[PDB]
């Protein structure tokens, strides 16, 4: 009689009972030796982990350099535009984002599994609710305030948008906190198909429920931010930010579908790098889809750089 | 001491039976409804390409391209005739020649299509200088050019797949009881999404390029159409895949078969069936 793996043949010692190597030692059938279940985590000499870090690296000097030719533009009416320093809120933020893809890339203990878990998409979320309520201002500020100012026009002046995106961080935190209760830091170790020989570390939301445990809200965000954007694609010019937003919530969607196409059928090892692709990618959309375009006209024509110029586009 | 592979004998049995071979025949009931929905396909396919020669020289046809739109309409029923070719005894020519040829056809079909949006772009959104000289310069040779560009990359990839993994015949004896089921074989989706590549590529940029366009004020516009055909391409291939991927095996040939048919058949109800009606109303309009 045979044993299937994980029960070897126990020729170490009596052979009656086929009994169970203990730890990582494992054996197919009979195989009086043990072998050892190797772990895989993402390395370094990976074509795969080299791509996401050009991804990682070249978005990256995009937003230093959109940063940079921003801030040295203050009185310019397309930084005056923006919202104020509430936009250089977004941009900092953003930062942070391309600077923690290294986290995703050795050896996966508690200490870097807090950061994947917590601090990463604490901020998308808020940079997306930005963009959310901005939308919130492009229509409605007037449309509201010209379809109800009965009381929108006082009711909306002291309660400034910040709060009402303060409010969307707040469930955020909330929502963050469940989840780290409802599961663990603990890494998870797992089997991998392609050998008995291997086997697969990570952190604890690496299994697509937990992962998709936060992408319903932020979902939400950007789909209700697509939709306003929509509604003033082209009847409004304010300064040709609805087609922009748009073109982001776009790339969004496409990006989050895709996916989860894929991680229906699974590809064995290439779930961590995969998942690290895609979320660079949407950080890129964002990064280069919505501040570049500012960026060129700030740089390449005044037509919108006059203060007369943008005197006349407010009022229409 | 079991009867072999080849036999398997069930259960309190003196005397084996041999496992009779199992492949997606010609005349299951699910093939002849496939082939009805192909007959139907075909009609209609037929009857776009005879009207678009029909009013050649019509100013709305003119509008719509001409000639590439009827390389384009042969091209679509090109492929819906290589529908043919999935079910039925595996065999070593149809199981190396089913998905290049099947995949093929769309592409330098869909060309056409990519040619139209960058046109309609061209004015949409480009500054007015560049506006001039691409509509002077993709109204003339620029277009087959493109195609050909498309159809070269095609076959490009179509024989980098084809040495790098040819896809072969099986014979599993182990999968249902009484039966030795004989199927081609693939390699995951490593073959399938490069041979998937292209045309996805291309609709997605018609659809980048026409979703925004202001619909025309009071008259029908050309960036509709554009739209709701690509949506249905990246619906179709999304939506079948976690079926052929939770089917029974012996109906997988039969998964493949049926997206291709779909498919073509929102294409033709989104940017064909639209002008063609008209057309057959034109005389009817004025």
């Amino acid at each position: 009689i045979d044993c299937l793996p994980g029960t070897f043949l126990n020729h170490t010692e009596d052979e009656y009972e086929c009994q169970a190597c203990p730890n990582n030692e494992w054996s197919y059938q009979s195989e009086t030796s043990c072998f050892k279940r190797q772990l895989v985590f993402l390395e370094w000499h990976e074509a795969p982990t080299i791509a996401v870090a050009l991804l990682a690296a070249l978005g990256f000097l995009s937003t230093l350099a959109i940063l940079v030719i921003f801030w040295r533009h203050f009185q310019t009416p397309i930084v005056r535009s923006a919202g104020g320093p509430m936009c250089f809120l977004m941009l900092t933020l953003l930062l942070v984002a391309y600077m923690v893809v290294p986290v995703y890339v050795g050896p996966p203990k508690v200490s870097t599994c807090l950061c994947r878990q917590a601090l990463f998409p604490l901020c998308f979320t808020i940079c997306i609710s930005c963009i959310a309520v901005r939308s919130f201002q492009i229509v409605c500020a007037f449309k509201m305030a010209s379809r109800f100012p009965r009381a929108y026009s006082y009711w909306v002046r002291y309660q400034g948008p910040y709060v009402s995106m303060a409010f969307i961080t707040v469930l955020k935190m909330v929502i963050v906190v469940i989840g780290m209760l409802a599961t663990g830091l603990s890494p998870t170790t797992r089997t991998d198909p392609d050998d008995p020989k291997i086997t697969i570390v990570s952190c604890n939301p690496n299994y697509r429920n937990s992962l998709l445990f936060n992408t319903s809200l932020d979902l939400l965000l950007s789909v209700v931010g697509f939709s306003f954007a929509y509604m003033g694609k082209e009847l409004p010019t304010n300064y040709n930010e609805a087609k922009f937003i748009t073109l982001s919530m776009t790339f969004y969607f496409t990006s989050s579908v895709s996916l989860c196409t894929f991680m229906s059928a699974y590809s064995g090892v290439l779930v961590t790098i995969v998942d690290l692709l895609v979320t660079v990618l949407n950080l890129l959309a964002i990064s280069l889809g919505y501040f570049g375009p500012k960026c060129y006209m700030i740089l390449f024509y005044p037509e919108r750089n006059t203060p007369a110029y943008f005197n006349s586009m407010i009022q229409g | 001491t079991f009867c072999g592979q080849d036999e398997w004998s069930p259960e309190r049995s003196t005397r084996c039976f041999r496992r009779r071979s199992r492949f997606l025949a010609w005349g299951e009931p699910a093939v002849l409804l496939l082939l009805l929905l192909l007959s139907l396909a075909l009609g209609l396919v037929l009857a776009a390409l005879g009207l678009f020669v029909h009013h050649r020289d019509s100013p709305l046809v003119q509008a719509s391209g001409g000639p590439l739109a009827c390389f384009g309409l042969v091209c679509l029923g090109l492929v819906c005739l290589s529908v043919l070719l999935f079910p039925g005894q595996p065999s070593p020519a149809r199981c190396l020649a089913q998905q290049p040829l099947s995949h093929l056809p769309l592409t330098g079909c869909l060309s056409t299509l990519f040619l139209q949006a960058a046109e309609i772009f061209v004015e949409s959104e480009l500054p007015l200088s560049w506006a001039d000289r691409l509509s002077g310069c993709l109204r003339g040779p620029w277009a087959w050019l493109v195609v050909l560009l498309a159809m070269l990359v095609e076959v490009a990839l179509c024989t980098w797949y084809l040495v790098a993994f040819p896809p072969e015949v099986v014979t599993d004896w182990h999968m249902l009881p009484t039966e030795a089921l004989v199927h081609c074989r693939t390699r995951s989706w490593v073959s399938f999404g490069l041979a998937h590549a292209t045309n996805a590529t291309l609709a997605f940029l018609c659809f980048l390029g026409t979703f925004l366009v202001r619909s025309q004020p009071g008259c029908y516009n050309r960036a509709r159409g554009l739209t709701f055909a690509m949506l249905a391409y990246f619906i179709t291939w999304v939506s079948f895949v976690p079926l052929l991927a939770n089917v029974q095996v012996v109906l997988r040939p039969a998964v493949q078969m049926g997206a291709l048919l779909l498919c073509v058949l929102g294409i033709l109800a989104a940017f064909h069936l639209p002008r063609c009606y008209l057309l057959m109303r034109q005389p009817g309009l004025n």
